[PDB]
């Protein structure tokens, strides 16, 4: 049975070692693009006033 | 889902009569429950209504004293007890599911009715025959005295279809969510308090008459009904 | 038996080697020209309460208003985050439930635990009352997590270490997802629904396809069970939670570890992990009766809920981000904006 | 007037620091009985030991609120400035108090006895519904035991403008043999049922619990039998003196040697039972680890 | 301010509200003990003679006895990792633990049983969530021990017992390694019997547990213990 498990991981990593790769400078920068353009549009970062907030007293 | 109700004929002024709605096919206990009279040539009328465990029941200022409405959740059967009738009191009574909840759907079914004998926000309709072919788009226009958006941002408005034969039928609930079954063809908007109502393309089920309810107050009322035929 | 291991320590050295050669730089480096985030001040502005025992998962509605949760005592709960209104109160057959799912329609929800079966329950019922529309018999452990890939499918985990894909017309497991050592704990659903990452208690986390079905890339880095796991809003990154006092964010494109979230003072578990809506801001819910707001570009801690009086054990934010909900073992649950 | 009360209009009395102090008797109970009745009454999930808690709470609060106008009934010269209206309430809420607290913590104590002594039908015909409407029964025979006390006040007139609101008992079915038996009654009956009928319960019930551990085969920490001294002198300390004088000033008929002791010893044996008031938080509130936990929750949250 | 559906809404979750306290009220009368041991243990016994006096997952059985109701949980078919799941049992009760005492020269595919119970045992007992939480022994096995002992010598599983071959040592001896594991005697204490032909004593002596744990727990919520 080890035979067939070993075959099996393998055959995964060799999977796995094609995929295609990417700098993580680039990654970074895009991730910090993407929050600083959906920042303006997070209520948790910015908090909205009152008029706007639907949370308020009962 | 149905309701069957019992009772009624001819019945002397002040004599006493006691309808008997036997309900089956859903929960019952949680529903909510309301008689609606239908007099002939007239439109729908609220008459009462219990909450669920018969923790609220309220009555129609036209009512008010003189009915009582009862209900028993183990048996599963809605009572009205009537004491005293006057002449105008002869209308069908209607019996009506109205579960509230956010995203709920109130009076979406309607029972058979009964009919009986005897020996405020206001709700007005533009229109009320409008002869038109099938096919072609219709808009039913209505007004309200009082706005019926309320502060959380929801306007309590309400379309019924009766057709001939056929209890009413809700199509659209809120002004905004269309009815489960009905079909996408009707269409409902409104801007504070006037409201009216889109029809795609009419079709031979169409015919019938339309009757819009409000909800802001319990004190419910009922449009004179725009009737619409081929 | 021999050169099949010699291969597979090749190749896992090689893989090592490739990774380590896309790290040209890190993300503090680059996220260090930037002005760091301000004290954020969470206050609480409803409490949830009517549970009677201990809250073990939630999950927010489309609408960003319902939610549902889950607790020992066997009722789950769906409360209007508006009005604190229950809207619905479903009793389960067995109280022993660990997860719970909100469909994306609203239209059912589903739920599992030790009874090794998934309940699948109709809200939009035409009799009224909320009955158990199916039951996804199959798996030979707990379930772990769910979440509904569509109103036709849904993907389930359970302890045996593999997850199932069922379809709910059908009832059968269609796509079954093998190759994790320890028992796959959580479970996130990519934006596109075509990709989800699953944590496992081997410390490890695998990106699997949907139509495909196998293990798309893998990812380490973890000294303890990974105990939560979410995507990133944009869909190529997804945090982790493990109980070795750490977060760590891995990126499906550069296949490696970004960025580690850990402190001194922090020696207990997470229980769970969720990002916000621009993913500027990541919370995770700590074993310490509180949970803490990390700067996913800096790690600095942007700042702390007040806390509960046990156990955090999930929390989740609303898909506008107006609000974050947080579960406790304490039985309450409190949402914070 | 009547002997007692006439002779009492004929007295002349550095000496205003301990009847003026025990205002921090009230301060301490409405500050604790007010926290109490607010976090364990609507931010815990009610329990039966929680209902008995919040009533207890309740009753001090209402005992506690009533110190400031008898510290002012003090301050202006041990007398009053009150319309009849005043001082009836005032005294009678003061006994309803009394038989209240008596009440509650006597069922508290067969609450707890029966706990251990039939632990299956507490656990199971024992509910949160069942104990508040024995806790409302309860609070009925306390109403009940005031009107008497409330029908025979009014205000005695001190001969220089002053007032001493107490026991005009001839008010009503008129006079000295009357007067005396009336008063001696009312003196046995509270001394019954408000100090010893509910401390004989009290120490029988502390008791059982220890015999019925000892029975069992388990030893009790030294927590149990020191929480159970600490409730017995807590109980017994604060209003025992004071029915003790109430017997006294009862007995003053027959003995008038008494009468110069109770005038200035009364004063002062009812404030130790207004800080009596204040303990039972310490005793039966913060003992309960779940509710001590809430209440420094709380006070963090502050 | 409310609507009239927002009162309604209201209503209805105040009837909501008090459905879940009177299932509360009514749930927490009837006590939560788990079952836990290996498979050889007898515990199918066990519950077969308690249901008679009265699929992979966990099994549930409900019983009553002197009008005391029991929820007893099985996680032996379990075979997953227990301290991940385990914590769920927090407020169980009691721990109801079965151990084939015959086993003590049977071999298990550690290597030993009754070492690999000891084991489970002392995982179970110091746990941190149980620090508490009762235990109940049962040794269902004690007349196939009886049998077996007259034929093969006890020293082959405890090479350090030196004491005599009758059963009534090596029974006084097991339980004395067994209860020594107890390293939280201070908070807990061990329930040891033993089970044979009838069924009724087993239960006498749960329910004698279960009200020595409630009388405990009830003492311990008015703060006197
Ligand atoms: C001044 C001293 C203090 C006053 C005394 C207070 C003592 C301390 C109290 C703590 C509160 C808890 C005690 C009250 C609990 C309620 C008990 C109750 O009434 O319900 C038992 C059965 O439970 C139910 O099913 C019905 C519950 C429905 C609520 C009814 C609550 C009414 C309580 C009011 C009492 C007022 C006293 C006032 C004192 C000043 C009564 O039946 P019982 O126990 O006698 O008999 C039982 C058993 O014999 C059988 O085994 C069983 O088969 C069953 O069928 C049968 O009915
Ligand atoms: C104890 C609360 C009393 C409220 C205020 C009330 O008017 C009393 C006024 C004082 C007087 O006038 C004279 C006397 O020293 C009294 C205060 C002491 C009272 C023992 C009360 C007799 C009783 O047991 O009834």
């Amino acid at each position: 049975a080890s035979i067939a498990q070993a075959r099996k991981l393998v055959e995964q990593l060799k999977m796995e070692a094609n995929i295609d790769r990417i700098k993580v400078s680039k990654a970074a920068a895009d991730l910090m693009a993407y929050c600083e353009a959906h920042a303006k549009e997070d209520p948790l970062l910015t908090p909205v006033p009152a008029s706007e907030n639907p949370f308020r007293e009962k | 889902v149905q309701l069957v109700e019992s009772g009624g004929g001819l019945v002397q002024p002040g004599g006493s009569r006691k309808l008997s709605c036997s309900a089956s096919g859903f929960a019952f206990s949680s529903f909510g429950m309301h008689w609606v009279r239908q007099a002939p040539e007239k439109g729908l009328e609220w008459v009462a209504y219990i909450s669920s465990g018969s923790g609220t029941i309220y009555y129609a200022d036209t009512v008010k004293g003189r009915f009582t409405i009862s209900r028993d959740d183990p048996k599963n059967t809605l009572f009205l007890q009537m004491t005293s009738l006057r002449s105008e009191d002869t209308a069908m009574y209607y019996c009506v599911r109205s579960i509230y909840y956010y995203g709920s759907s109130p009076f979406d079914f309607w029972g058979q009715g009964t009919t009986l004998t005897v020996s405020d926000i206001v709700m007005t309709q533009a229109t009320s025959s409008v002869p038109v072919t099938p096919g072609e788009s219709v808009s039913i226009s209505c007004r309200s005295s009082k706005s019926l958006l309320h502060s959380n941002g929801n306007t309590y408005l309400y379309w019924f279809l009766q057709r001939p034969g056929q209890s009413p039928q809700l199509l659209i609930y809120r002004m905004s969510n269309l009815a489960s079954g009905v079909p996408d063809r009707f269409s409902g908007s409104g801007s504070g308090t006037a409201f009216t109502l889109t029809i795609s393309r009419l079709e031979a089920e169409d015919v019938g008459v339309y009757y819009c309810m409000q909800h802001l107050e319990y004190p419910l009322t009922f449009g004179a009904g725009t009737k619409l035929e081929l | 038996l021999d050169q099949l291991r010699q291969e597979a320590e090749q190749l896992k050295n090689q893989i090592r080697d490739a990774r380590k050669a896309c790290a040209d730089a890190t993300l503090s480096q680059i996220t260090n020209n930037i002005d760091p985030v301000g004290r954020i001040q969470m206050r609480t502005r409803r409490t949830l309460r009517g549970h009677l025992a201990k809250i073990y998962a939630m999950h927010w509605g489309t609408d960003s208003r319902l939610l549902v949760s889950a607790s020992q005592d066997g009722k789950l709960i769906i409360w209007d985050s508006y009005t604190t209104n229950k809207v619905h109160a479903i009793p389960l057959r067995s109280s022993w439930v660990m997860t719970c799912a909100y469909a994306p329609s609203g239209n059912y929800v589903a739920c599992g635990g030790l009874d090794n079966i998934c309940s699948i329950y109709n809200l939009k019922t035409r009799e009224g009352n909320v009955r158990v529309s199916r039951e996804l018999a199959g798996h030979t452990g707990y379930l772990s997590c769910c979440r509904f890939l569509d109103d036709n499918q849904i993907v389930t985990s359970s302890g045996d270490t593999t997850c199932a894909l069922w379809d709910i017309e059908t009832g059968q497991q269609t796509t079954t997802f093998t190759g994790h050592t320890g028992d796959v704990m959580s479970l996130s659903l990519a934006p596109d629904t075509r990709l989800f990452v699953s944590g496992a208690c081997d410390a490890s986390a695998k990106l699997w396809d949907v139509r495909e079905g196998m293990c798309r890339q893998t990812f380490t880095g973890h000294e303890s069970d990974i105990n939560a796991i979410c995507f990133f809003p944009n869909g190529n990154a997804f945090a982790t939670g493990s109980d070795d006092a750490t977060c760590r964010l891995f990126d499906l494109r550069a296949d490696q570890e970004l960025m580690t979230y850990s402190h001194d003072n922090i020696i207990c578990g997470i229980t769970s992990v969720s990002f916000s809506k621009s993913g500027r801001l990541l919370l995770a819910g700590y074993d310490d009766f509180n949970c803490n707001v990390w700067d996913a570009l800096k790690a600095d801690r942007a700042g702390v809920l007040a806390g509960h009086d046990n156990r955090v054990s999930c929390l989740g934010v609303t898909d506008d981000g107006m609000a974050v909900a947080t579960g406790s073992w304490d039985s309450f649950l409190k949402i914070w904006n | 007037l009547c002997p007692i009360l006439e002779q009492m209009s004929r007295l002349q009395s550095i000496d205003h620091a301990a009847v003026l102090l025990h205002g921090l008797a009230s301060l301490l109970g409405l500050v604790e009985n007010g926290v109490i009745l607010f976090v364990v009454g609507c931010r815990m999930r009610q329990t039966v030991v929680t209902t008995w808690v919040l009533h207890l709470a309740l009753s001090d609060l209402l005992a506690s609120a009533s110190l400031p106008f008898f510290t002012y009934f003090l301050a202006v010269g041990h007398s009053w400035e009150l319309g009849t209206t005043f001082c009836k309430l005032h005294s009678s809420i003061f006994f309803l108090n009394m038989f209240a607290s008596g009440f509650l913590l006597s069922a508290i104590s067969l609450d707890r006895c029966l706990q251990v002594v039939r632990p299956v039908w507490a656990q199971n015909h024992r509910t949160v519904a069942a104990a508040h409407k024995v806790c409302l029964v309860l609070w009925a025979l306390a109403v009940l035991n005031t009107v008497p006390y409330f029908v025979f006040r009014d205000t005695i007139s001190r001969l220089d403008g002053r007032i001493m609101c107490y026991y005009n008992v001839l008010l009503l079915n008129p006079r000295d043999a009357t007067c005396n038996s009336r008063q001696v009654a009312l003196a046995v009956s509270k001394f019954l049922l408000a100090f010893l009928v509910p401390l004989a319960i009290i120490a029988s019930s502390h008791a059982a619990v220890s015999l019925r551990l000892q029975h069992r085969g388990r030893r009790r920490p030294g927590r149990f039998v020191r929480l159970v001294a600490a409730v017995v002198a807590a109980f017994a300390l604060c209003w025992g003196p004071y029915h003790v004088f109430s017997l006294l000033e009862a007995r003053a008929h027959a003995n008038p040697g008494l009468r110069p002791l109770v005038w200035r010893g009364l004063p002062f044996v009812t404030s130790l039972a207004f800080f009596n008031s204040v303990a039972n938080p310490v005793l039966y509130v913060l003992t309960c680890p779940d509710m001590l936990r809430k209440l420094r929750r709380s006070l963090r949250t502050v | 301010t409310l609507s009239a559906e927002d009162k309604a809404a209201v209503e209805r979750s105040k009837m909501i509200d008090r459905n879940l306290r009177e299932d509360g009220e009514k749930a927490a009368r009837e006590v939560k003990l788990l079952l836990l041991g290996a498979g050889e243990s007898g515990k199918n016994t066990i519950v077969k003679q308690m249901k008679i006096i009265h699929t992979t997952g966990i099994v549930e059985t409900h019983f009553t006895f002197k009008d005391l109701h029991f929820k007893m949980f099985d996680v032996g078919a379990q075979r997953s990792e227990r301290k991940k799941w385990i914590h769920c049992f927090e407020g169980v009760t009691a721990i109801i633990f079965c151990v084939a005492l015959s086993d003590y020269d049977l071999v298990l595919a550690e290597m030993n049983r009754m070492h690999a119970s000891m084991k489970l045992f002392d995982s179970i007992c110091n746990n941190k969530w149980f620090t508490d939480t009762s235990i109940i022994l049962f040794l269902n096995k004690k007349d196939l021990f009886e049998e077996k002992i007259k034929k093969s010598p006890l020293t082959i599983c405890y090479p350090e017992y030196a004491g005599s071959n009758t059963y009534e040592e090596a029974a006084a001896y097991i339980q004395c390694q067994f209860e020594d594991l107890n390293k939280r005697k201070d908070t807990k204490e061990i329930y040891t019997h033993f089970t044979c032909s009838t069924d009724t004593k087993n239960v006498q002596f749960v329910f004698d547990a279960v009200t020595d744990v409630i009388i405990k727990n009830n003492l311990k919520d008015c703060g006197l213990f």
